[PDB]
């Protein structure tokens, strides 16, 4: 569970 | 030019362990055997910005992470699919620049993930096949956004930014170029 989902996510982020 | 790819992993790995008390060179094979890309041919402004991005994503995931070694089961070189779940929606999901150093600061941080079991022999494993994806997955994709050159140009290393602009507050000038882009041979 997650990482996937949650790097997915969070990669978003490199920006803002 | 295309394997200096390499370094931005490689580098990134090596700084994972640095903050943890490990060795990348003890635990390492990838510029240790054989010589891939140099210590930081085009790299040494990517690589350089690389990292400011790529701790960018740390501290984010940083929340997760510790726990999250459970979740992808950090053991064997197996562990590479388990970092597989993440980099298949890394990749999908909108690869641009920034995303990509997402890939590699995991997959840093995912060398340390072995190391906490004692299993710091995924070290180089992990970069290998790090550095491979990119070469094969990512850098098409990076070369359709103007490669790592470009990276630097958008989000470089502001450290040696904010280094250059004290002198540039006073404005230098005086600066003609008569080169044009990088050559090659
Ligand atoms: C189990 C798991 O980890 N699941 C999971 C999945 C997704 C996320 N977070 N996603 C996400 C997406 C976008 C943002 N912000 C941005 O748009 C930049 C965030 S943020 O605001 O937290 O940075 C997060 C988390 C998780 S979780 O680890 O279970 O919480």
């Amino acid at each position: 569970g997650c990482v996937g989902r949650a790097l997915a996510a969070f990669g978003d982020c490199i920006n803002r | 030019m295309s394997q200096s790819n390499r370094e931005l992993v490689v580098d990134f790995l090596s700084y994972k362990l640095s903050q943890k008390g490990y060795s990348w060179s003890q635990f390492s094979d990838v510029e240790e055997n054989r010589t891939e890309a140099p210590e930081g041919t085009e790299s040494e402004a990517v690589k350089q910005a690389l990292r400011e991005a790529g701790d960018e994503f740390e501290l984010r995931y940083r929340r997760a992470f510790s726990d999250l070694t459970s979740q992808l089961h950090i053991t064997p070189g197996t562990a590479y699919q388990s970092f597989e779940q993440v980099v298949n929606e890394l990749f999908r999901d909108g690869v641009n620049w920034g995303r990509i150093v997402a890939f590699f600061s995991f997959g840093g941080a995912l060398c340390v993930e072995s190391v906490d079991k004692e299993m710091q022999v995924l070290v180089s494993r992990i970069a290998a096949w790090m550095a491979t994806y990119l070469n094969d997955h990512l850098e098409p994709w990076i070369q359709e956004n103007g490669g790592w050159d470009t990276f630097v140009e958008l989000y470089g290393n502001n450290a040696a930014a904010e280094s250059r602009k004290g002198q540039e507050r006073l404005e230098h000038h005086h600066h003609h170029h008569l080169e044009h882009h990088h050559h090659h041979h």
